[PDB]
RNA sequence: GUCUACGGCCAUACCACCCUGAACGCGCCCGAUCUCGUCUGAUCUCGGAAGCUAAGCAGGGUCGGGCCUGGUUAGUACUUGGAUGGGAGACCGCCUGGGAAUACCGGGUGCUGUAGGCU
RNA sequence: UGGAGCAGAAGGGCAAAAGCUCGCUUGAUCUUGAUUUUCAGUACGAAUACAGACCGUGAAAGCGGGGCCUCACGAUCCUU
RNA sequence: GCUGGCGCUCUCCGCAGUUUUAUCCGGUAAAGCGAAUGAUUAGAGGUCUUGGGGCCGAAACGAUCUCAACCUAUUCUCAAACUUUAAAUGGGUAAGAAGCCCGGCUCGCUGGUGUGGAGCCGGGCGUGGAAUGCGAGU
RNA sequence: GGGGCGGACUGUCCAGUGCGCCCCGGGCGGGUCGCG
RNA sequence: ACCAGGAUGGCCUAGUGGUUAAGGCGUUGGACUUAAGAUCCAAUGGACAUGUGUCCGCGUCGGUUUUCGAACCCCA
């Protein structure tokens, strides 16, 4: 009893029926797998940018 | 006039003594070397086996000498002495290099010890003008250019006229 | 023994040579590719004639003897034993296999290489005979007999060249003349405007 | 006879190298590990002390690497040691630590760090490395291109290296290259190196050769005769040198003047004169023939 | 069944260009890639660490994180019904910078260079750039020769 | 007009042979005390400047080879889409757009960045 | 110009090398995460960029957390 | 994965089984073998780079012919596991407000350098920056 | 195309080929402007 | 046909890990005997079936050939 290996026959109608949407790209993407040591700098940057306040507004 | 760098010189005499097997026989073969150099040879190992001649890799079959100086021109003139200033045409190679081979080591001068024997060896001499280093040296190697290399017909000229030797024919 | 050519007519596979990947093939039938005066000159046989095909068919190396032998014959009854020069421009390349059977069926069945059968498109030269001017109806009566040892359809087209030369007949004599082609054996070699001059003073000394 | 190796498809299938490596000035196998900053660092030079020895000049430049090509920041060549003093041996190791000496206090003193940074103003020989000073700017940072120099110890590359580092530019390196190291014990002799930074090894090569052979000396150092350059005053005048290094090290541009224009090639032949002289060629070759018969 | 081999039929893909072998020209290094910075994915096979998956090579992406050596790109890979923003680590031999997108801010440099002059003059340019538009009504001048008669060529057997 | 040091592009740069090369330079060249490393100061490393462009190198030359760029090949081959087109088939023609590659015949033969020389 | 070699199958890659010969070594070490590959976008295996140690090596730039890449392998329960 | 239902969040900028303008990617068709690898047909032109022999010599690259290999240019026919070339169709990306342009802070990363990068804040600029179509998102 | 000066270069017969500056004779080619 | 093997002096067989060509019978030469066998003293010979790959080096290992023998070819 033999059988059909493999197809991608019907595929391409499946893909497009709710359509093959494009991944979301929305603004401020996540900072997963950015380099570590730049990473932890970024947090000392951003946890000391209001030592500076004062100089913003004057 | 030609300029004084388009004068040949030895640029090294070349002597080996090929024994084919390994130990004292090959040690004192690099006694003779060392008596008629005033240096100590290298051995060359065989590169590969074959039974027909008694080899095996990486054995020491060979020992052999590079001079240079004075000290190639004195050597080449004990060697041309042995062989009486006679070199066939044919032993002149294509890049302007010759050579030739003596029987027996104690020929040349060297006294005999009971401790070494009797070695026949091999002489082969490079000549070269000045410049010909610029395709030994590292930083801008280069070819030394087709009017500066040595024909054949030159290097005979350079021996006959700097030997007295007689080139025979055949 | 082998097959009727009606099972490997058509140019259904891929071209499958003989290689390092294809062993265990035997040699082709037709072997000698040239016949009459091999060492003729380019001017001794002006005349060329091909046979063309008409078809993406599959000629068998088994008729690609046959119709040289016939041709061969017929060349050498009314032109004489050497008044021809005949090439066979194709050679077998293409194997043909075979799956025999005597039971396994059709599992594993990939063929054993069969035979040698070469490949000619629409248009190919099949056979060349170049010979004298005056044999011209022995040249198409012979590829007219050497057409039934094949399948499929040829035409017999006497071509506008001079012999087994890319140049044509008309122009050849004046360019030989002006030393632009050098007889060199069976064909010529041009000679351009382009090498050094020292060719150039050795042709025109 | 032989198969011929240089044939039509032995230059269709020839692939030059980089004409740096056939002329043969350039290891890239060195330069790509050498010149090449990390990518996070984004347009942050890096900086190169080439030094390079030729027969009669060492050359100390310093360079950065940019895509259209390297530039150079500053260079010092051995030539404009005269001006300081040192009229003879202008490609020994003395000479390589003046110019090394040179390009490093001229390039503190563009960038303004000629006060601060001043390295080793006593040359002792021993290992120095300058050290950045909080609140004032940081010390320059650039590493050592050799070439293809083989980098073995007593090397004049490091005698370059050694005026760079003592006039205040930080570049790793270690004492195994100076001269004066032992390779057996392992150690470093500062004194030694002294020596061969004030060039107490040549002064003690002319007292050794004025009495062995005084006509090998004279044919051995001919204008150190003829500038009056003796044994006992190396030292101190390699100490003049250094001084007056450290005092002005500012280069001054040689000023360009007007020529008549004058060609010395031969300009490129034109189509017309290629064609002509072909033309030429065949006419008189056939002249020869029917002038001939 | 194929193999799932992570270079198989990259036999001309990842190999180098006809006489374009050995070394590598040093100006691939020194390219900066920032951050956000669209750039082209082709492996080059001269070295063989960092090379990116075969799926990749001829994609374009968007570089999220740069290394001393590599860099992340964000890659747009379809896969079957759905198309995956990937994160993937790729060194810098086998990327090189995007020019689609160096156009679009010659253009907007354009632009912007053409909305804030002429509005002090007060005319009105054209930003948004129209398609090849049909061909203008334009007259086409015979002078003197008549316009040559070409025929079919009769029909010769060549060869 | 050009070179040196470092290069980018990596033959329009390579290869073969020949001719020229002012000035600086690059070199060849001289030597082995020191540093250093070799069977060998040939290489590498060091200390020099008597000699010379012979070589490298630079610039030219070759009805030069290669390479680069065009024409031809050729709207050919191939090809997207179409027909209740042809043909027993093999395959072919047309419509619709796209469109090559040899042989053959022309042209070219390193540009250029930074720093520093020479005229 | 590689027509050799790189342990092997084949393919790719490689010439002051990735080959051959020496010198020194143990990055074939410890520890998080992220990613690619098969993929369901799960594991294993294999791989890739990082980061934190501690080292090797080199004059240094650097390079190295196995083998130039594509292969060379193994969950729960139990045992040790 | 396809499907239905239940919804929900907005709309009354976004997106597309499409083209265009840009820009990369590829090694299939074709073509090539006077180009690498492999296969392969035929003559020709050469000499010693070897050999097989007739003939003249002790013999001699001494003379003498061939015939082979060998070399140099051509030529015939080719390749899924060859390729210098190299399509058509095709696969990414871009075609703006999440964008540009000034000013100023933070950083323990970077380090000649108020350097470089990155993150924060404040301000300015709407001709909504290819064609066509359509409400989308979850 | 011709003339003048400055040079470079080539041909196994004096003969020939570019290049630089200046002048003339223009023909031509279409663009831009003015006049009928 | 598929699987598993096997090819070595004249015949019959050995033989690896990779370097040694082995033994019996036979053949050959000389002794013993009147002579021949038996007996005694000795000697030679191997297309290692072929070519290819690995290796320094193969009869030996690994894939392909050419002759041979053995087992299986079942349920209808
Ligand atoms: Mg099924
Ligand atoms: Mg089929
Ligand atoms: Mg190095
Ligand atoms: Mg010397
Ligand atoms: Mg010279
Ligand atoms: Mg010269
Ligand atoms: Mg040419
Ligand atoms: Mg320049
Ligand atoms: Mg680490
Ligand atoms: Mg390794
Ligand atoms: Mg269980
Ligand atoms: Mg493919
Ligand atoms: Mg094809």
């Amino acid at each position: 009893a033999k059988s059909k290996n493999h197809t991608t026959h019907n595929q391409s109608r499946k893909w497009h029926r709710n359509g093959i949407k494009k991944p979301r790209s929305q603004r401020y993407e996540s900072l997963k797998g950015v380099d570590p040591k730049f990473l932890r700098n970024m947090r000392f940057a951003k946890k000391h940018n209001k030592k500076g306040l004062k100089k913003m507004q004057a | 006039k030609e300029n004084p760098m388009r004068e040949l010189r030895i640029r090294k005499l070349c002597l080996n003594i090929c024994v084919g097997e390994s130990g004292d026989r090959l040690t004192r073969a690099a006694k003779v070397l060392e008596q008629l150099t005033g240096q100590t040879p290298v051995f060359s190992k065989a590169r590969y086996t074959v039974r027909s001649f008694g080899i095996r890799r990486n054995e020491k079959i060979a020992v052999h000498c590079t001079v240079r100086g004075a000290k190639a021109e004195e050597i080449l003139e004990k060697g041309l002495k042995v062989r009486e200033y006679e070199l066939r045409k044919n032993n002149f190679s294509d890049t302007g290099n010759f050579g030739f081979g003596i029987q027996e080591h104690i020929d040349l001068g060297i006294k005999y010890d009971p401790s070494i024997g009797i070695y026949g060896l091999d002489f082969y001499v490079v000549l070269g003008r000045p410049g010909f280093s610029i395709a030994d040296k590292k930083r801008r190697t280069g070819c030394i250019g087709a009017k500066h290399r040595i024909s054949k017909e030159e290097a005979m000229r350079w021996f006959q006229q700097k030997y007295d030797g007689i080139i025979l024919p055949g | 023994g082998r097959r009727p050519a009606r099972c490997y007519r058509y140019c259904k596979n891929k071209p499958y040579p003989k290689s390092r990947f294809c062993r265990g093939v035997p040699d082709a039938k037709i072997r000698i590719f040239d016949l009459g005066r091999k060492k003729a000159k380019v001017d001794e046989f002006p005349l060329c004639g091909h046979m063309v095909s008409d078809e993406y068919e599959q000629l068998s190396s088994e008729a690609l003897e046959a119709a040289r032998i016939c041709a061969n014959k017929y060349m050498v009854k009314s032109c004489g034993k050497d008044g021809f020069h005949i090439r066979v421009r194709l050679h077998p390349f293409h194997v043909i296999r075979i799956n025999k059977m005597l039971q396994t069926g059709m599992r594993g069945a990939f063929g054993k290489p069969q035979g040698t059968v070469a490949r000619v498109h629409i248009g190919q030269v099949i056979m060349s005979i170049r010979t004298k001017l005056q044999n011209k109806e022995h040249v198409v009566e012979a590829l007219r007999r050497a057409k039934f040892k094949f399948p499929g359809r040829q035409k017999i087209h006497i071509s506008k060249k001079w012999g087994f030369t890319k140049f044509n007949a008309d122009e050849f004599e004046d360019m030989v003349a002006e030393k632009r082609l050098i007889p060199d054996g069976c064909g010529v070699k041009y000679i351009p405007n382009r090498g050094p001059l020292d060719k150039w003073r050795a042709l025109h000394s | 006879f032989v198969k011929v190796v240089k044939n039509k498809a032995y230059f269709k299938r020839y692939q030059v190298k980089f004409r740096r490596r056939r002329e043969g000035k350039t290891d890239y196998y060195a330069r790509k590990r050498l010149v090449i900053q990390d990518k996070n660092k984004y347009n942050t030079p890096k900086y190169r002390m080439i030094v390079r020895v030729t027969n009669r000049d060492i050359i100390c430049q310093i360079a950065y690497a940019r895509i259209e090509g390297d530039m150079i920041v500053c260079a010092a060549y051995a030539h404009e040691l005269p001006k300081y003093g040192v009229k003879v041996g202008l490609t020994n190791y003395a000479a390589a630590y003046c110019t090394g000496l040179l390009l490093a206090r001229r390039l503190l003193n563009r960038f303004g760090m000629d006060k601060i940074y001043e390295g080793q103003v006593e040359v002792t020989g021993d290992e120095y490395n300058v050290e950045s000073i909080d609140g004032q700017p940081g010390a320059f940072t650039c590493y050592l291109d050799a070439g293809l120099a083989r980098t073995t110890t007593g090397n004049k590359v490091f005698g370059a290296l050694k005026g760079a580092v003592d006039g205040g530019l930080s570049i790793p390196h270690s004492t195994k290259r100076f001269p004066g190291y032992d390779s057996e014990s392992k150690e470093f002799n500062a004194e030694v190196h002294r020596k061969h930074i004030m060039g107490q090894n040549v002064a003690d090569y002319m007292r050794y050769l004025m009495e062995e052979d005084e006509d090998a000396y004279k044919k051995q150092f001919s204008q150190y005769i003829k500038n009056n350059v003796t044994p006992d005053m190396m030292e101190e005048m390699y100490k003049k040198a250094h001084a007056a290094i450290r005092e002005n090290p500012v280069y001054e541009k040689k000023p360009k003047r007007e020529v008549k224009k004058k060609r010395w090639n031969r300009p490129k032949m034109s189509l017309a004169q290629k064609k002509d002289r072909v033309a030429q060629k065949k006419a008189s070759f056939l002249r020869a023939q029917e002038r001939a018969a | 069944t194929n193999t799932k081999g992570k270079r198989r039929g990259t036999r001309y893909m990842f190999s180098r260009p006809f006489r374009k072998h050995g070394v590598v020209p040093l100006a691939t290094y020194m390219r900066i890639y920032k951050k956000g910075d669209i750039v082209d994915i082709k492996g080059m096979g001269t070295v063989q660490k960092g090379m990116p998956h075969k799926c990749y090579h001829g994609k374009t992406g968007r570089v999220y994180n740069v290394t001393q050596h590599a860099v992340g790109i964000v890659v747009n890979k379809q896969v079957k019904g759905k198309i995956l923003a990937k994160r993937i680590n790729v060194r810098i031999e086998h990327i090189k910078h995007s020019k689609s997108r160096d156009s679009f801010l010659k253009r907007v440099k354009e632009n912007d260079q053409k909305k804030k002059e002429a509005k002090e003059k007060g005319t009105w340019v054209q930003l948004k750039r129209q398609p090849a538009p049909p061909r203008e009504a334009h007259f086409v001048r015979t002078n003197g020769k008549e316009p040559e008669l070409l025929e079919p060529i009769p029909y010769e057997f060549m060869a």
